[PDB]
């Protein structure tokens, strides 16, 4: 509400397609080499002979500049299909389900997502889970006992200086180590950064 | 010597041949020319612009 | 067209404004050009840098890390590429950020997620060893973290082998950048032939303005004048429209790049 | 001062490194305080603290909320031929005749293209089969859409939001034609995929 200039995208498309109209108009008052820009004046003022040269002219002087003005309705129209796509393919994704491709709506791990309409477009709300206040522990990659080797199920080893834990990647949350969350594979002799506990 | 253009005058090394007349470098801009009163191999660069 | 004539801008005068669209469009071309590098590079705000001692878990970095010996401080294989790839009113400007920027930023990209794994892409970057973020990617793909941790000698091993492959192989076969090169063959071919197009008669009497001039009486010197402007007006109209053309093409590929990198780099897909 | 893009007039060269407020080229760019020209600062300089045996958890977390904005149709306009170029004008109608038909293909072109910016938006927003409504007690665990969901008090019945961003945002032989689908149309569809995904969630689609 406070702030503007945010909306420039759609402000700037419309000012394109305002600005390639007027220069369009605009274009009808030039003589093209011709003796006039007014239909009537020359072909009330001459013989027919030179009058139709003179027609000839502007005929085909506002016959370029008509061409030029569709060339370029036929570029911006590609770029908005396009952006269109994508606007589509957004709305799809991220507001009627959950999306795993990273930053591909808002920045973080997506939540979900609105649409509010606009007057020549659409407008994406995006809720994103950031973490913060992060700890820095020591770790290591398995466990020692009876000369077996445990791995986490789904987690990582810390220790905050004694008795070490297990928890889940992206939030604290020791907890102690079970024989249930953890599995065993062969003896540890080989895994680089066994620890003993 | 009736051709026409604008632009500094430079000494030039390049190493004419007695019959031509005025050379030049690519999509026909004449580059250098020979005065005719002292058959001097002169050097024509555009004034500065931008 | 004109060629600084007093004659032949009063005469183009009369024909509309034609010259301020062509511009217009040009200078969007080249902004557009800028955003298309800002937008595919400019992803991170922090500058990391890898720490003084490299020990990751055996992997060799080595050929990828700047070199402090080169002014540039380009890598190895950015060096191989860079060394395997090559007025009359036209003007070329520089862009805006300089190739040590871009270096830096991939630099800044390449520590970041060679430390903090995926989780710079997201928060703040937190510090992971490089054998455990190895374990985590391979219990993405679906393959329980015991193989890397039974494995890792020779899954480093092979992994340099295949870097040093890759680099012999780029720096012995010269025909590997073929894209690149043709982009750049295309934008000097469109250039030589609009330039050359300046050297037709195009009707006239002559291909040069200036003789006519000093030749000629003016009453008929506009017919002549005329013709040669309505000729490369044309010429100029369609290097405008081809030009637009590859711009839009090379837009849509710059946007298929930074996808990429967002995608690829940041995180496992 | 002296630049790989020419040279400067007006300004004064520092030692800093700030921000690039508008960009000058060859990595550098001024700023006004007078104006001064400087090199661009790429952003901060930081070092994370890798080791061998350490890593860092985070213990809390923050709930963000962004916006993206995107264009998705642009108005449908129509030109024609003799109203244009001839005005009105038998002997220049007749002069015309014999140009081929280039109007044919122009008036084509145009044509193709607001079909194309209507089935843009109705594939944009038609996502859905049947319009679904809140009922009118609402106990979302204590999340409160209320700035966000429709407001039958209005007219327009539109939302705070979509009212913000409405009022923010500003003949010879040319027409503009008005759009398929009118606004409360869109309205309608926008409150219907947002209440389907407030209480169906994802299994609606
Ligand atoms: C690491 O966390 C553990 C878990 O709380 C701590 O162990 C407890 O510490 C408190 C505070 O001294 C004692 O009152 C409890 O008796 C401890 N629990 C047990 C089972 O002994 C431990 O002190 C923490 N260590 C560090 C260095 O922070
Ligand atoms: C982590 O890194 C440290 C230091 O880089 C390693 O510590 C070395 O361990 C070996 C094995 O006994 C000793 O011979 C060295 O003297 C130690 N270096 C120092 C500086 O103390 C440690 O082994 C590494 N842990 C791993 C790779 O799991
Ligand atoms: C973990 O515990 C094992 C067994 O208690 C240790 O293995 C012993 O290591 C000592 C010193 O190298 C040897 O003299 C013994 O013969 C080993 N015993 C066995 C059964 O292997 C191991 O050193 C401990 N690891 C650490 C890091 O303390
Ligand atoms: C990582 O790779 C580089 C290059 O492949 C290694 O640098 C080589 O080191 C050996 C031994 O000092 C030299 O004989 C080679 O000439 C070096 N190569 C180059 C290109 O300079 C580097 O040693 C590797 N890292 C480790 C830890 O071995
Ligand atoms: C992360 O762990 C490190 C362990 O040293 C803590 O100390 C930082 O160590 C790095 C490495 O030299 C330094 O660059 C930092 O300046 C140290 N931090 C401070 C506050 O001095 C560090 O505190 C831990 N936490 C964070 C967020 O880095
Ligand atoms: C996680 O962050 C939230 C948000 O900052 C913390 O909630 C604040 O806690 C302080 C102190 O208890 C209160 O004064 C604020 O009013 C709380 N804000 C809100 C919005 O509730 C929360 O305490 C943090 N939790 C941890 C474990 O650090
Ligand atoms: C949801 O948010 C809206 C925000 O406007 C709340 O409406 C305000 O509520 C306060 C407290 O009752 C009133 O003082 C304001 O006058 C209300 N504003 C408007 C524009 O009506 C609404 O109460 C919130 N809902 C819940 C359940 O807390
Ligand atoms: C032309 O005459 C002048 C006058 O003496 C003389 O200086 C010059 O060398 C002459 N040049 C030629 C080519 O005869
Ligand atoms: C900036 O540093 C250069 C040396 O790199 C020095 O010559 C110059 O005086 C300093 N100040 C300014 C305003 O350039």
């Amino acid at each position: 509400s406070s702030t503007a200039s945010a909306l420039g995208k759609l402000q700037d498309v419309v000012n394109q397609n305002a600005q390639a109209l007027n220069t369009l108009v605009k274009q009808l008052s030039s003589n093209f080499g011709a003796i006039s820009s007014v239909l009537n004046d020359i072909l009330s003022r001459l013989d027919p002979p030179e009058a139709e040269v003179q027609i000839d002219r502007l005929i085909t002087g506002r016959l370029q500049s008509l061409q030029t003005y569709v060339t370029q309705q036929l570029i911006r129209a590609a770029e908005i299909r396009a952006s269109a796509n994508l606007a589509a393919t957004k709305m799809s994704e991220c507001v009627l389900g959950q999306s795993k491709r990273v930053d591909f709506c808002g920045k973080g791990y997506h939540l979900m997502s609105f649409p509010q309409s606009a007057p020549h477009g659409v407008v994406f709300l995006h809720v994103t889970y950031v973490p913060a206040h992060e700890k820095n522990f020591t770790t290591a990659p398995a466990i020692c006992h009876d000369g077996k080797a445990h791995f986490p199920r789904e987690g990582v080893f810390v220790s905050n200086g004694t008795d070490w834990f297990v928890t889940q990647r992206n939030f604290y949350e020791p907890q102690i180590i079970t024989t249930d969350n953890t599995f065993v594979s062969g003896n540890c002799d080989v895994v680089i950064g066994i620890v003993n506990n | 010597n009736g051709l026409t253009g604008t632009g500094v005058l430079t000494e030039s090394n390049k190493k004419f041949l007695p019959f031509q007349q005025f050379g030049r470098d690519i999509a026909d801009t004449t580059d250098a020319v020979r005065d005719p009163q002292t058959l001097e191999i002169l050097d024509i660069t555009p004034c500065s612009f931008g | 067209i004109c060629g600084d004539s007093t004659e032949c801008s009063n005469l183009l005068l009369q024909y509309g404004s034609f010259c301020t669209q062509l511009n217009r469009a040009l200078t969007g071309i080249a902004v557009e050009q800028d955003k298309n590098t800002q937008e595919v590079f400019a992803q991170v705000k922090q500058i990391y840098k890898t720490p003084p001692i490299k020990d990751f878990g055996g992997f060799n970095f080595s050929q990828i890390l700047p070199d402090p010996s080169k002014p540039s401080k380009r890598s190895f294989i950015e060096d191989l590429l860079f060394n395997k790839v090559t007025f009359n009113g036209l003007t070329v400007l520089p862009p805006l950020l300089t190739d040590e920027m871009i270096a830096q930023y991939t630099s800044a990209l390449l520590a970041g997620t060679i430390t903090s794994g995926w989780t710079f892409g997201a928060g703040a970057a937190l510090q992971i060893p490089f054998a455990m973020q190895m374990a985590y990617r391979f219990n993405g793909i679906g393959v329980t973290q015991n193989v890397l941790y039974e494995n890792q000698k020779l899954i480093a091993n092979q992994f340099n082998s295949a870097i040093g492959k890759i680099q012999d192989s780029l720096s012995s076969t010269a025909s590997a950048l073929g894209k690149l090169q043709d982009v750049v063959n295309q934008n000097a071919q469109a250039l030589n032939t609009l330039v050359k197009q300046l050297s037709s008669n195009f009707g006239a009497i002559s291909s040069v303005l200036n003789d006519i001039l000093s030749r000629l009486d003016p009453p008929e010197a506009e017919v002549q004048i005329d013709r040669l402007i309505t000729g490369r007006l044309q010429s100029l109209q369609t290097y405008v429209t081809q030009q637009l053309i590859r711009a839009a093409e090379i837009r849509a590929s710059a946007n298929l790049a930074a996808t990429k990198m967002s995608e690829c780099v940041l995180g496992q897909s | 001062f002296q630049t790989r893009a020419g040279c400067l007039i007006g300004a004064e060269h520092v030692n800093n490194s700030y921000e690039c407020d508008i960009p000058i080229g060859a990595g550098i760019c001024a700023s006004y305080q007078s104006i001064i020209a400087y090199t661009m600062s790429l952003g901060a300089e930081n070092s994370v603290a890798y080791s061998n045996n350490s890593i860092a958890i985070p213990t809390n977390f923050t709930i963000s909320v962004t916006t993206e904005i995107l264009p998705v149709s642009m108005t449908k306009t129509s030109v024609d031929c003799t109203m244009y170029i001839c005005g009105d004008s038998t002997e220049c109608s007749n002069l015309l005749l014999q140009y081929g038909s280039f109007c044919t293909q122009l008036n084509r072109a145009l044509t193709g293209i607001a079909v194309e910016q209507d089935k843009n938006t109705q594939e944009v927003f038609a996502q859905v089969k049947q319009i679904y409504k809140t009922p009118p007690i609402k106990d979302f665990g204590g999340f409160n859409f209320s700035q966000i969901l429709p407001d039958p008090s209005k007219p327009s019945k539109r939302s705070f939001i979509e009212d913000l961003l409405f009022n923010k945002v500003t003949f010879n032989g040319l027409t503009v034609l008005p759009p398929l689908l009118t606004d409360e149309m869109i309205a309608q569809y926008t409150s219907a995929l947002l209440a389907g995904t407030i209480t169906s969630g994802w299994t609606f689609g």
